[PDB]
């Protein structure tokens, strides 16, 4: 049963359809995404419903892809294994940006902003960044207090690996 | 292919009219007023604070803070102080109240305080009265519920009940308390008042409290820092906003900005384009948003719209809350908020304060012009972004309030008018809640407008909101309100998309209320309609017909204007129109010209059967639509006129022949709805 | 007697 | 007194176009939308049909006796329909509509028309037969009357509108492409009820006594052709003006003509059919007829139908005979056959006896 989804889910992204049929497999692939205890279903699942996502006008397309890209960027931020975390965020491109620019997906990205993960602050850094033309209300404050937090970091902890790691970012 | 046969085919009775049923829309309990109007009359500044003479509690330090509203009293030498800090206070409460009796009291005896808060509460009489009582000069306040103050030689600190306190002043009054243990004074007030109640049956609903500090917590005492310090933030926020802001770690990116430049911001708090006027306006609305997106709507409402000088306390004691917090302190309130200090639009604020005083020794030194800050224009971008995806019923928009205030100017009206259009779009939701922030009287004063490029703006928002709540004609009629859309309709140059709508305001505005069925007639909209009643768009037809329709419902004056622009004979093109709707709309209005009448002689008979007798050419009709409505207009005929009817229906067990035959037709019908009101109809005369 | 201030 | 005023809520209804969204695009232009996907599959679905159907009539056409089914109506059959694409058989009586099935062979609905004792559904009708589609069911005092929801699973019956025209019964013939219906009857008038609009837009007069016993329409170069009960058959082009309306008045018949019908072709064709029982093949463009034929001798009623050339005759002696339109013999099939009805597309033809039984007939 197992072993083969990872390569039908392979196959859904890796080869170019022409069917609008898809938009059935991406809804389906909620259920992929939330169970599998397994992890490479997950990690796979992900890989495959950013790519296929790609028709992101009518309002059909529209709330299909806000209503998935919630479900994702949830497991970008909540998943327990660091390497669904980091490829779910990774995935979301410059695509994708005008619904990331919306308040609930940027108060969860600003989360992942303050992960227990270093690679994956330095890549949030750069998203929440990228959106910061885009919605500057929200996202330019954040980054002034981030900002703030940063030079904090530089001048009084004492640490090396914190320093390194704060003027990195 | 077998395809492009099939997309290019009529549908034949797949629309509006055949698909929903012809009904109107149940209407929700709207309740977004607040009917509740209270107002602030009079102010107490019970003022304990004999100067130079620190009472046996604190021992204070050597750089103690020593302000005490914007003034060291030890510099001036005692009274001098003590009567120019009255004047101060009362000038800091000006800016928020500038209509209000202030009896400031100055380090008080107990009787002086009874004469002074008795005599308030017989001024004001049902209406809310102030009382500010600082308490810096006498001890701190004990677990008994006792304040105190003083007696008629300055040796001894007299005690004052707080039972005696509420006592005196009424129960629509608002407490300020500024001392050091500030939470036993909200405390035993609360127990004083059940206390009250329990003893009655053998005040607290009403009375509103604030207070500096928790029952536990000492004042700060820290140099930099007025001693008046929640105070200061509840009634001089912008000025402590800001002085707080230079002594934080914030400014460490800031360079060149020191408390003696904060001293010198150049402008006002009223002239909005000025760098304190611009900082006061941001801060409100930052305020004003903080407390919509975090207070339940029934308190927000309470709090923050009611009353003026109770909104802006509150207002500005968010931003207590926030700074007291970086002292150890924590304030109270009596309807007790939730915790805001971490909310994010703070953070905004701080940029905002930033940016719009980084830009300030180029100001202050060179005479670099002021520029304008982008916090607005950037928030009404991200109100722009949620209303492209967010249709949905979902969180609403946060920056809702801050959408209003910008209505509030010049600079940014005509962007934040089209947002609130492109809002208000989205459905009846939506409506209510930018009734619910308080939009409504913002809205209706800019009708008293004459810029052009606000009377399709207007006009839409108007369009959607009497839709969703029709009892508004209230308000447009006061204001002459309906004059502004009259000339909109009298224009033949703005498009037909939104004299349409300006046609649908003006059926609303007029819709049963006598008031402004009077008003608009006496606009001469008799004529305006007709002019416009002819056009190529079908909308317009049917709604200016409405117009006319509702106009004459039940009011006989304007029958009578009617006749003199021969109304009724210009409506019968439209009876043998392309479009069911229109002809519904003019079926309707060739009706209720016939219900009224008060029994005149020979023009009103010959008109109406002229009416009627062409009324009885839509018989062989193709819409049920318009058959019903035929029938409504031939039962306010019949309601007139019930002696000939009587005869006529009667006998049969040329012209009222006629229309019982027609009748007959309209009862006798394929379509039920039209069979069951017609018989309903013709029961009555039966 | 409007809660803020509209400069029309 | 006063009380008698009712207030209809169409001023209200029409308030609610303001509480409802303008700026975004409508729901059917959307290219993903589930409905216009829906939508397409149906018009795929009914393309296909159309190919099948032209396949079985360039195959030259066999013999038929095929019964798909025999079942038995509470009601005698008066009129039968096939719509176009789905297998929905409506088959209405004085009152009711039965709608039998005949690839699954079940009763799916049953109406009542809403009509008095005395009255009867003389004709009916398939309107917007490739999607969407609704009944109209005209009844012979007048009344017209549509229906949606007609053969659904979680639905009933629903009357969209109805509307009197006028005052053999009526006669009706439908144009999808043009949105026009046009009514006659009894009386002197063929009315012609556009449905965009909803008012009748003509109103051609016959200048024949006896009543429209039958009624067939053009599209493209505008032709009602008529047959009448006294004989004669008119033909009028609606582009000219009433006083001028009769092109043609050829009469080589005498009795109600059961049936005029005419082709959609550019060679356009007129079959007309006498109680007496013999074809006469006419052209618009000649004063003569161009072919001639006689087939039963007591016929009833008869059916012709629109892509392959069939003529399915009735008889008084309870015979089936089912010829070409050149007079060619197929079958003569042995069982008041008040209503025989041809599929729009497929070679099928449907039948329903005096006896309260209905069946379907199929060129393998």
């Amino acid at each position: 049963x197992v072993g083969s989804i990872t390569l039908a889910l392979r196959t859904l992204g890796s080869f170019e359809f022409e069917g609008h049929s898809l938009t059935q497999f991406v809804r389906h692939c909620a259920d992929h995404f939330l169970n599998s205890e397994h992890k490479e279903i997950r990690m796979e699942a992900a890989r495959t419903c950013s790519r296929l996502l790609t028709p992101s006008v009518s309002q059909t397309a529209v709330q299909v892809v806000a209503d998935v890209l919630s479900k994702l960027l949830v497991v970008g931020i909540t998943d327990p294994d660091p390497d669904i975390r980091y490829c779910v965020l990774a995935s979301l491109d410059e695509r994708f940006d005008a619904h990331l620019a919306q308040a609930e997906n940027l108060q969860a990205l600003f989360v992942a902003l303050n992960d227990q993960v270093f690679e994956i602050r330095e890549l949030a850094i750069c998203t929440v960044g990228r959106l910061s033309s885009m919605n500057p209300a929200f996202v330019m404050p954040f980054l002034r207090k981030m900002l703030i937090q940063i030079l904090t970091e530089l001048e009084h902890s004492g640490i090396g690996r914190i320093k390194e790691q704060s003027a990195r970012m | 292919e077998a395809d492009l046969t099939d997309w290019n085919l009529p549908l034949a009775f797949m629309k509006k009219r055949h698909c929903e049923k012809i009904e109107g829309s149940k209407s929700l309990a709207q309740s977004w007023r607040m009917k509740d109007r209270m107002k602030t009359v009079s102010v107490a500044l019970v003022l304990c604070l004999n100067v130079g003479v620190d009472p046996p509690d604190v021992v204070k330090t050597t750089p103690c803070a020593r302000l005490e509203c914007w003034i060291d009293p030890l510099s001036m030498g005692p009274q001098k102080a003590l009567e120019t800090i009255g004047a101060n206070l009362q000038k800091q409460y000006e800016n928020w109240q500038p209509r209000a009796r202030y009896k400031q009291s100055l380090d008080p005896t107990v009787d002086e305080v009874k004469k002074l808060c008795t005599s308030l509460r017989r001024n004001a009489k049902e209406e809310r009265v102030l009382f500010h009582y600082n308490g810096h000069g006498v001890p701190r306040p004990t677990v008994n519920g006792e304040v105190w103050v003083f007696n008629k030689n300055y040796t001894q600190y007299i005690p004052l009940s707080i039972y005696d306190l509420q006592t005196w002043m009424g129960s629509p009054s608002i407490f300020v308390y500024d001392c050091s243990n500030a939470g036993l004074i909200v405390k035993s007030f609360k127990q004083f008042a059940l206390q009250r109640e329990q003893e009655l049956e053998v005040s607290m609903k009403n009375c509103i409290q604030l207070a500096a500090c928790e029952a536990t917590e000492l004042l700060p005492m820290i140099p930099d820092l007025p001693a008046d310090l929640f105070t200061s933030c509840l009634t001089t926020p912008i000025k402590i906003a800001l002085r707080w802001f230079c002594m934080q770690k914030c400014v460490s990116l800031v360079p060149g900005v020191t408390l003696d430049l904060i001293e010198k911001i150049p402008g006002r708090l009223n002239d909005r384009r000025t760098p304190l006027g611009e900082l006061n306006w941001i801060f409100t609305a930052i305020t004003d948003t903080i407390a919509w997106n975090v207070l339940p709507r029934d308190l927000f409402q309470k709090l923050f719209r009611q009353d003026l000088l109770v909104a802006s306390l509150f207002r500005n004691f968010l931003l207590a809350e926030r700074i007291m917090r970086s002292y150890n302190c924590t304030p109270v309130s009596s309807p007790r908020l939730p915790p805001t200090y971490m909310h994010a639009m703070w953070q905004a604020w701080d940029l905002a304060v930033d940016i719009c005083l980084s830009q300030l020794p180029t100001i202050i030194e060179e005479g670099t012009a002021f520029r304008h800050s982008p916090f607005f224009a950037e928030q009404l971008t991200a109100f722009q972004v949620w209303l492209t995806m967010g249709v949905e019923n979902r969180n609403p928009p946060e920056q809702l309030p801050i959408v209003l205030q910008v209505l509030l100017s010049q600079v940014h009206r005509l962007r934040a008018l089209d947002l609130l259009g492109r809002f208000l779009d989205l459905g009846p939701w939506a409506v209510s809640l930018a009734l619910s922030v308080g939009i409504f009287p913002y809205v209706l004063k800019l009708l008293q407008s004459s810029a052009r490029e606000l009377r399709p703006l207007l006009v839409f928002i108007w369009a959607k909101i009497l839709a969703v709540d029709s009892s508004c004609q209230a308000d447009l009629v006061k204001d002459n309100g309906h004059k502004y859309f009259l000339s909109v309709l009298a224009d033949p140059y703005m498009p037909a998309e939104h004299r349409t709508m300006t046609a649908f305001i003006l059926a609303v505005i007029v819709n049963s209320y006598h008031t402004g069925q009077e008003a608009c007639l006496q606009g001469n909209l008799i004529a305006i309609c007709l002019e416009q009643l002819n056009d190529p768009h079908p909308l317009l037809r049917q709604w200016v017909a409405i117009c006319l329709g509702r106009i004459w419902q039940n009011f006989d004056s304007a029958r009578w204007c009617g006749v003199r622009d021969s109304a009724h004979e210009k409506l019968y093109s439209l009876l043998s129109d392309p479009i069911p709707e229109v002809r519904c709309a003019a079926v309707f209005a060739l009706g209720t010209f016939v219900g009224n009448s008060a029994e005149r002689t020979d023009h009103s008979t010959t008109i109406d059967h002229n009416v009627a007798m062409m009324l009885a050419q839509l018989v062989s009709d193709g819409s049920p639509m318009v058959r019903k409505e035929l029938v409504v207009a031939l039962s306010h005929l019949v309601v007139q006129y019930e002696s000939n009817f009587c005869t006529v229906a009667l006998q049969f067990i040329s012209v009222y022949t006629q229309i019982w035959r027609v009748l007959l037709h309209l009862a006798a019908d394929p379509y039920p709805e039209v069979s069951d009101v017609a018989m309903k109809v013709l029961n009555s005369i039966a | 007697e409007s809660q803020f201030e509209m400069d029309i | 007194f006063i009380s008698a005023t009712v207030q209809t809520g169409f001023c209200d209804w029409s308030a609610r176009y303001f509480a409802q969204p303008v700026m975004k695009i409508p729901e059917e232009h959307d290219l993903e939308s589930q409905i216009r996907k829906e939508r397409e599959w149906r018009f795929l679905r009914n393309s296909r049909v159309r190919r099948q159907a032209q396949q079985v009539i360039q195959k030259g056409i066999t013999r038929l006796d095929d019964q798909i089914f025999l079942n038995r109506n509470p009601g005698v059959p008066s009129v039968v329909k096939f719509h176009p694409f789905t297998p929905c058989i409506a088959v209405a009586d004085k009152d009711s509509i039965c709608f039998w099935d005949w690839e699954k062979g079940e009763k799916l609905d049953y109406f009542h028309n809403g009509n008095p004792r005395y009255t009867r559904v003389t004709a009916m009708e398939y309107l917007n037969g490739q999607d969407c589609s609704l009944l109209l069911t005209a009844t012979d005092d007048g009344a017209i009357r549509v229906w949606k929801n007609f053969a659904d699973l979680e639905k009933n019956p629903e009357m969209v509108t109805a509307w009197q025209g006028l005052s053999a019964g009526m006669v009706v013939d439908w144009e999808q492409e043009t949105g026009l219906l046009m009514s006659s009857g009894d009386v002197r008038i063929v009315r012609i009820w556009d449905t965009d609009r909803e008012m009748k837009v003509q109103d051609i007069p016959t200048g024949a006594d006896s009543c429209v016993t039958s009624l067939s329409c053009d599209s493209h170069r505008s032709l009602i052709v008529a047959g009448l009960g006294d004989g004669s058959i008119r033909v009028y082009d609606r582009r000219m003006a009433l006083s001028e309306c009769r092109v043609m008045t050829y009469r080589e018949h005498t009795a109600w003509v059961v049936k005029a019908s005419l082709q959609k072709r550019p060679d356009g064709h007129i079959v007309s059919v006498s109680v007496n029982g013999d074809v006469r093949i006419f052209d618009p463009r000649m004063p003569e007829s161009v072919n001639v034929l006689q087939i039963v001798k007591g016929l009833t009623a008869l059916d012709i139908h629109p892509q392959a050339d069939l003529i399915a005759c009735g008889s008084v002696n309870q015979f089936t005979a089912i010829y070409n339109s050149s007079g060619e013999l197929i079958n003569n099939i042995k069982y008041a056959i008040s209503c025989l009805a041809f599929h729009p597309h497929w070679p099928h033809l449907a039948v329903g006896s005096n006896d309260y039984y209905i069946s379907v007939y199929s060129v393998e």
